RNA sequence: UCUGGUGCCAGCAGCCGCGGUAAUUCCAGCUCCAAUAGCGUAUAUUAAAAUUGUUGCAGUUAAAACGCUCGUAGUUGAAU
RNA sequence: AAGUUAAGGGAGUGAAGACGAUCAGAUACCGUCGUAAUCUUAACCAUAAACUAUGCCGACUAGGUGUUGGAUGAAGUGCUUCCUUCAGUACCUUAUGAGAAAUCAAAGUCUUUGGGUUCU
RNA sequence: UAUGUUCGUUA
């Protein structure tokens, strides 16, 4: 038993052996604007990859987080 | 010819979940469609819908959380009485633990389980999981 | 008439080890195959040589697919050492 | 079961298309369907151009071209190898 | 997002909210300053009312109109 | 046993840097390596076993110019009777190398089986939490949650593959070419994965994302 | 800021050629009178310094690998790897290293970086047999299957292409602690470029 | 894949099949299996059969979209 | 389409037929001729692989290349092209859609089975 | 782009 992570754009849960969803890190910055040890996570579904639309439901999900903000 | 406007709604409801799109419109909109969807909302099945209302028997536009399997219109909405509740649910509903068969009764639009707490079966609309 | 590949890659093994020693005459990369290889078979000891100076002679006149040894380091240091007015117009927009 | 999506022709929003005639043996064929080349040939070699232009007046007189505009009928088109049979595949590429 | 969509002027007659492409506009001939009112994608000949000359010719759509004239929408 | 490292799923395993199954299927990893269950499900020192048994043997044969050509198709199902369970496929020449194959591809074809429980948190899930339904070929099988006296109510195949999956009360349905046992089997397999992705309204609560294995370890990965 | 700015306007990125595409639309600002069409540069930014924020997360550089099928990619993408920690292949890709264990070289990544992804989309086709993310450089009609960052540059161009790998390098050195910001770079574009 | 006999005969066999000299299938012996004071056979009927399908079939190519359109009965029918 | 009835027409082609060939035979394929028919009018017949072998109406689901007919807006030279849109009509790619597969943007939205309806 | 038929039954 386990609970399955769950594609952060279609919020769809992602079973074992789909091998085509991706789990996406990116870092922040300090004032000077350098990497520092900690993260944050993202989780994309295959379906998503596959049909080619992971690009701009990352770039909602990234501006939903203000990591980047020209929207679309 | 439509016939059915609710069905057309729940067709709609299914195919943009189903692509994912978080967003959907549905043209004909309905009271019978508005209490199916704010019932569905009630249940937690779907967020903030909202009825654009002009002149022309409006619109509705209902944001997705990625939180339905399946939602469907049973038709024709056979008249269901208290008794064969289970008859239909055991047929219809995949599990007895969560989905809702959505009845029209002498009470308006409920689910099988609250339609049985207050008796009064009635005619069969829809269900959604 | 061909040659096979197992004479080909007993051909590609050597050269790569000394490179230093291999030279130009025909009668001396000879030799230095036998002198450096193993083979039992007199026609395969000269019929490899044959085909290692068939690939000596294509040096010094372009690639020859392999040899990664010194002499390919020196060529590659010495290798080494207004605008259309939608694109104007996109420099005035942003700033 | 359906070698071909346009099954064999090319009849769209149509429901009849005059049949014409093959060049070859004379048979019925559809018109959309027919395999159709328009010839423009010389009237004669490149041999005999040399000897007519030389033997002609005017001294500059060109040799009027033919205009034949053939159309066969599947067998006989293919049989004068005017189409070849063509692999699955490569049985959808046009141009 | 369909709800606050802003470009739908460009769009397709019956978008989101159903809207007529057509409008009313007044003419003003130079030279004749006269005041009627006109139908963007009249269906028939129209003449003036101060001095009678021939204002727009109707077509499939918005008409011909004139060589000249001030024509201003009616709109508030 | 003693084998020379040189992935790294396989190395991380190996040293023991995974503590379970779980994980690797949360982040959806590929299994590459028989390792991964040589070094997880072991005889001794273990919770539970894994019962391998060759559901079906077919020869099939080619029909080259001088005669036949039969190698046969070995399918087995693997399974631990508690959730996990798996099925595998191999031609060989020869029956032996293809039992042992098949082995090999149903063990590194393991997933997970959500076991759905029907009356009680406290009493272990017997049955599916749902109607799942599995397709190959023509042949559709459905599994229906079913009450705690049951037995498995479905063919001999249906009973021996949900046994290894560690469901013991189901009623099935199936349509279809089901005497194809091959695309039975698939059928029945690919209802029982489908178990763990049907998003029931227990997991809508959002949880966060831990660390993949790989990013967690990737120091341990670099002194080699 | 100002002179960074001032580095990259010379090149030939903001070109991107015909064919339209679709999911390029929010990349795209408008077609050429002439049918050529043209990037933002106001994303492109942006998107290669998220892209490299996301590269430095990898811990240990050399699992991310690089991939360039062309040859005018080939020096820009095996300077990128040599100047940072990460790797790369170039040229010919064997369809095999990602799901094939056996074979000699193997070495599958956590990260994928693509030069092109029509040209080598076999990696791209790779990546999602083993959960590998892929960034890549996306030109106007590039394809956009089993891609998440997708760099809206130009693809064919020598210069372009060594461009936009080597600010991607400068961006994933000023987000380490390597260099600081502040001073400009000593690093030239040809060290970069296609010979 | 026990022993005799017969040897495309006699025979068995619901179906696939067995039987021309090594018959695991006939005729026997031994053994074993199954149900058991019960066990076969024939016909009918139910499930199997989602192969009559309301639930719940199929109709491009396996059987199967009327040549096409109009049209009455019937069936169905926007929002308020 | 053929066929039937009655007038007309009757060139070319040509079920029948007659020859000439080919062949073991050849009543066939090939050739020469040739009746009905083919064409017109007025009546019948009601059938075709009458085929996209795919009933009709409605909704939804995706990109691109075209093209036919309107309409809107914009520009090289009153002229000519591009954009948007509606209605046709095809084609190519794609399917974590379907299917037994061939294949299919409908043959999808079907064991997560029900929009309406007719026929088989 | 002349002619060129047939192969008993079973396993």
């Amino acid at each position: 038993i386990y609970i399955p992570r769950k594609c952060s754009a279609t919020s769809r849960l992602i079973p074992a052996k789909e091998h085509g969803a991706v789990q996406i890190n990116v870092g922040m910055v300090d004032a000077n604007g350098v990497y520092n040890g900690k993260t944050e996570t993202f989780a994309i579904s295959g379906h998503v990859r596959q049909n080619g639309e992971s690009d701009a439901c990352l770039n909602r999900l990234m501006y939903e987080k203000k990591l980047l903000s020209f929207q679309n | 010819v439509r016939m059915s406007v609710l069905a057309d709604c729940l067709k709609t409801i299914n195919n943009a979940e189903k692509r994912g799109r978080r967003q959907v419109l549905i043209r004909p909109s309905s009271k019978v469609v508005i209490k199916f969807l704010q019932y569905m909302q009630k249940k937690g099945y779907i967020g903030s819908f909202e009825i654009v209302d002009d002149h022309r028997s409006g619109k509705i536009v209902v944001n997705l959380l990625g939180r339905i399997n399946k939602c469907a219109v049973i038709s024709p909405r056979y008249d269901v009485k208290l008794d064969e509740i289970e008859k239909i649910i055991t047929s219809i509903l995949p599990s007895r633990l969560f989905g809702h068969l959505i009845l029209t009764t002498p009470y308006g639009i409920m689910d099988h389980e609250e339609a049985r707490r207050k008796h009064t079966g009635g005619k069969v609309l829809g269900f959604f999981f | 008439r061909v040659r096979t590949k197992t004479i080909k890659r007993a051909a590609r093994q050597i050269v790569e080890k000394y490179y230093a020693k291999l030279t130009l005459d025909f009668q001396i990369n000879k030799k230095i195959t036998e002198e450096v290889a193993i083979i039992p078979s007199k026609r395969m000891k000269n019929k490899v040589a044959g085909f290692v100076t068939h690939l000596m002679k294509r040096i010094q006149k372009g690639p020859v697919r392999g040899i990664s040894l010194k002499l390919q380091e020196e060529e590659r240091e010495r290798r080494l050492d207004y605008v259309e007015p939608d694109t104007l117009r996109m420099i005035k927009s942003l700033g | 079961p359906k070698k071909r999506r346009n099954g064999g022709r090319s009849k769209h929003n149509r429901g009849h298309v005059n049949p014409l005639r093959c060049s070859n043996c004379g048979r019925c064929v559809p018109k959309d369907k027919a395999i159709k080349r328009f010839n423009i040939r010389n009237i004669v070699d490149t041999s005999a151009q040399r000897d007519i232009k030389e033997a002609s007046v005017y001294s500059t007189f060109q040799l009027p071209k033919l205009y034949i505009k053939q159309c066969y009928c599947v067998s006989c088109a293919i049989h004068s190898r005017f189409v070849r049979v063509r692999s699955r595949e490569q049985r959808r590429v046009r141009k | 997002n369909p709800d606050p969509v802003e470009e739908s002027k460009k769009h397709k007659l019956k978008r989101l909210i159903p809207t007529p492409n057509s409008y009313f506009m007044d003419v003003k001939c130079p030279g004749c300053l006269q005041i009627t009112t006109l139908f963007s994608h009249a269906q028939n000949v129209v003449l003036c009312g101060s001095c009678n000359i021939m204002l727009c010719q109707p077509t499939g759509g918005k008409c011909k109109l004139t060589e000249g004239c001030s024509f201003r929408k009616k709109i508030e | 046993k003693n084998w020379v490292p040189v992935t790294k799923l396989g190395r991380l395993v190996k040293e023991g840097k995974i503590v379970s199954i779980e994980e690797i299927y949360l982040h959806s990893l590929p299994i590459k390596e028989y390792q991964i269950i040589d070094y997880f499900f072991q005889p001794n020192e273990c919770s539970h076993p894994l019962k391998d048994d060759v559901v079906k043997i077919m020869p099939v044969q080619k029909q080259t110019r001088a005669g036949q050509r039969t190698r046969f198709k070995a399918f087995v199902a693997i399974g631990d009777g508690n959730g996990h369970c798996g099925l595998g496929v191999k031609c060989a020449k020869e029956v032996a190398t293809a039992i042992r194959g098949a082995i090999i591809s149903a063990k590194l074809s393991l997933i997970p089986v959500r076991r759905g429980y029907w009356g009680n948190k406290i009493g272990d899930p017997h049955t599916v939490p749902m109607k799942v339904s599995g397709k190959c070929g023509s042949v559709r099988i459905r599994l229906v949650p079913a009450p705690r006296g049951t037995q498995i109510v479905g063919a001999p195949t249906t009973k021996k593959m949900l046994n290894f999956a560690g469901i013991k009360d189901c009623f099935s349905s199936s349509c279809g070419k089901t005497k194809t046992k091959g695309n039975f089997l698939r059928a029945i397999f690919n209802a029982l994965s489908k178990t763990y992705g049907y998003l029931t309204p227990d997991l809508w609560k959002v949880t966060n994302f831990d660390k993949s294995p790989y990013e967690e370890w990737s120091d341990f990965l670099e002194t080699y | 800021k100002e002179e960074s700015i001032a580095k990259m306007l010379i090149c030939k990125v903001h070109i991107g050629t015909k064919n339209l595409e679709n999911k390029m639309k929010r990349y795209v600002y408008t077609r050429a009178k002439d049918g050529v069409h043209i990037i933002n540069l106001a994303k492109t930014y942006e998107k290669l310094q998220l892209a490299a924020r996301i590269i430095v997360a990898i811990s240990n550089p050399a699992d991310v690998v690089v991939v360039s099928a062309r040859p005018f990619g080939s020096r820009a993408v095996l300077k990128f790897a040599q100047y940072t920690g990460a790797q790369a292949i170039a040229g010919r890709w064997t369809p095999g290293m990602l799901t094939n264990q056996i074979i000699q070289k193997f070495t599958e990544p956590r990260l994928l970086i693509v030069t092109d992804p029509r040209t080598d989309a076999q990696s791209v086709k790779e990546s999602a047999y083993a959960n590998i993310p892929v960034i890549a450089l996306c030109d106007s009609d590039s394809p956009l299957e089993h891609v998440d960052i997708a760099i809206p540059c130009n693809n064919k161009g020598k210069e372009s292409i060594a461009l936009m790998y080597w600010l991607l390098a400068q961006e994933v050195l000023y987000l380490k602690g390597v260099i600081p910001r502040s001073e400009p770079w000593n690093v030239m574009v040809d060290m970069f470029l296609w010979r």
